[PDB]
């Protein structure tokens, strides 16, 4: 939720 | 072509004097950083690649390398605080803010995403992103007559990033930034996409997590009815933050709590207090505890909505953390309630499950229950029905538990117990 | 007697 990696 | 390069080869390409070689190597780095398992973030940082990526963000002449470097940096920034810091330390913040105005949607979107990760790290970076002027261009991307015309993934990313600008405390976000963001948040909260709704609710939950003045800024925007509607959604990822926001609001003034009641929130609690997800039952019961800490007319609405039997239910059987919130709800109820309200609680069967919880190995809940019993006796005295109450407590095994608590390894517990016995038993 | 987070 606070950080997201783009797969 | 750019699959599974070594970091060594990426470096060689990026250090070449050749923009196209640089582009291919940057894309190779993006693919490494995007792989399912254990992206080599530290190896890329250690190779000294961040400043190069950051300089590529400025290459207006070559949109593909802007995109690849934005995506690579987004993924580095998605990591630990130290990894996010490496991105910030490379000067990425103003470079990403400049990309918000890109004519290429996929590039502006990636810059939105990267800023979300940076802001998401914590209060300092959040506030630093704000000081670099991110809010105006972010909000400008949403200044359209109908949000439905925006690409769905794009809107979801913007909503999520805005929620990170609302997130965290010590300190809370600057008041002026919150005021600036709120009207767009209100609009997103009315959008029909489940993910946008979820993240909009999260943002509101962050904003209402603070002192009454912060709560008031949100409530004044008139969002409570929409929050209550979302409280009834079928999607758990929406109900969770909607309930958290509602729960935060009722920690405020009685007048703020009343807006929640006025909006119809209590009619949802039969379902919430029996919800199969334990965390929903827990938060719903905590929320009830702050409603029963309110005015007698607010306690009365809890009664009218038939919620006392549901509190008896949770007290009788629920996850322990939930039962503890229920105990709080009862003590608050018994502290603030009229005699007639308190009597009603006994008629609903509160006494037996209360007594059963006195066997719990948690000192705080015992103190809480003991206070409730005291408050119930007090109302019983005003009716001259102390003895009748004493028998009820005796019959269900309560007296055995209270008497045993006189010999408890705690001052406050022993004192309250001995007082109860040496006054009613 | 309200209790915050």
């Amino acid at each position: 939720l606070p950080k997201r990696r783009r797969a | 072509g750019t699959v599974n390069w070594s970091v060594e080869d990426i470096v060689k390409g990026i250090n070449s004097n050749n923009l196209e070689s640089q582009l291919q190597a940057t894309q190779a780095a993006r693919k490494l950083l995007s792989r399912e398992k254990q992206p080599p973030i530290d190896n890329i940082i250690r190779a000294g690649l961040i400043p190069k990526f950051v300089s590529f963000l400025g290459k207006t002449d070559c949109s593909p390398i802007q995109f690849e470097s934005a995506w690579a940096l987004t993924n580095i920034a998605s990591g630990t605080s130290e990894q996010t810091k490496a991105v910030v330390d490379g000067g990425a913040i103003p470079a990403f803010i400049s990309l918000l105005a890109s004519p290429h949607a996929h590039i502006s979107e990636q810059a939105v995403w990267a800023l979300g990760n940076i802001a998401g790290d914590g209060s300092a970076f959040r506030d630093l992103v704000i000081k670099h002027g991110a809010i105006d261009p972010l909000l400008a991307l949403l200044a359209v007559p109908d949000l439905s015309t925006l690409a769905c993934g794009y809107l979801r990313n913007l909503t999520w990033t805005l929620s990170n600008l609302c997130r965290n405390k010590n300190p809370a976000p600057p008041l002026d930034a919150v005021e600036q963001i709120l009207p767009t948040l209100v609009r997103l909260l009315h959008h029909n996409d489940p993910e946008v709704l979820a993240d909009s609710c999260w943002a509101i939950s962050y904003l209402t997590d603070g002192p009454n003045e912060r709560i008031e800024m949100v409530v004044k925007k008139g969002v409570v009815p929409q929050l209550v509607k979302l409280l009834g959604a079928t999607e758990l990822p929406i109900v969770t933050p909607a309930l958290r926001a509602i729960g935060n609001i009722v920690t405020g003034t009685d007048e703020q709590t009343q807006k929640v009641i006025d909006a119809g929130a209590l009619a949802v609690f039969p379902s919430l207090l029996t919800n199969p997800k334990t965390n929903i039952q827990k938060e719903a019961t905590w929320t009830m505890s702050n409603i029963t800490a309110g005015r007698q007319d607010q306690i009365q609405q809890v009664v009218n909505h038939g919620l006392v039997p549901f509190l008896v239910g949770v007290l009788s059987k629920a996850d322990f953390k939930t039962q503890k919130e229920a105990a709080w709800a009862i003590t608050n109820y018994t502290s603030g309630g009229t005699v007639e309200q308190i009597v009603y609680l006994v008629h609903c069967g509160i006494i037996e499950p209360l007594m059963n919880l006195l066997s719990a190995k948690d000192t705080k809940i015992i103190q809480v229950i003991l206070d409730a019993i005291s408050n119930i006796f007090q109302a019983a005295e005003k009716l001259g029905e102390t003895e009748k109450l004493s028998i009820m407590i005796e019959e269900c095994g309560g007296l055995d538990k209270i008497e045993a608590l006189q010999r408890h390894e705690n001052e406050s517990v022993y004192k309250a117990s001995l007082n109860l016995i040496e006054k009613y038993f």
